[PDB]
């Protein structure tokens, strides 16, 4: 019973800079999760796991 | 070539998109690398607004994997102001 189940944490993306490849990357990732079905129209899967 | 067109089948390709000419550019690849080819230039492709996948789509993911291949993660702007960063005689020995 320690996981911490998050929804907020109050750090942004633009606190983090210098890797705006990087940024968009993750970007592009996170989008294609919250947005699956209008890819997977597309045939677009996401990664499982990104290390 | 199969295996592209296998695993590329459910999904809306352009009319200049051909294999044949970049064969020599996936030497060593397999089937899931092939997969992961054409999800790399679908991403590519919805990312920059476009509605198909032509040949540059395949192209700018292979030559951006290998751009990355020796640690260089650069967007355009970057790119283009290290570019000019540099001055002309000493770019003009790495053109010759």
């Amino acid at each position: 019973k320690f996981i911490s189940a998050e929804e907020k944490t109050g750090v942004t993306f633009d606190d983090f800079a210098g890797q705006e490849y990087i940024k968009r990357e993750l970007q592009e990732i996170v989008r294609i999760l919250k947005n699956d079905e209008e890819f997977q129209n597309k045939g677009i899967y996401c990664p499982k796991g990104v290390l | 070539v199969q295996i592209f067109g296998v695993h590329s089948a459910g999904k809306n390709l352009a009319e200049d998109i051909d294999f044949g000419k970049l064969v020599f550019r996936t030497v060593g690849f397999s089937g899931a690398d092939i997969r992961n080819l054409v999800n790399e230039a679908a991403i590519m492709s919805v990312r920059k607004g476009r509605s198909y996948i032509y040949q540059q789509d395949i192209v700018d993911v292979l030559d951006k994997q290998l751009l990355e291949g020796m640690g260089v993660l650069l967007t355009e702007e970057e790119q283009q102001k290290c570019e000019q960063s540099v001055s002309y005689e000493k770019k003009r020995l790495l053109a010759v």
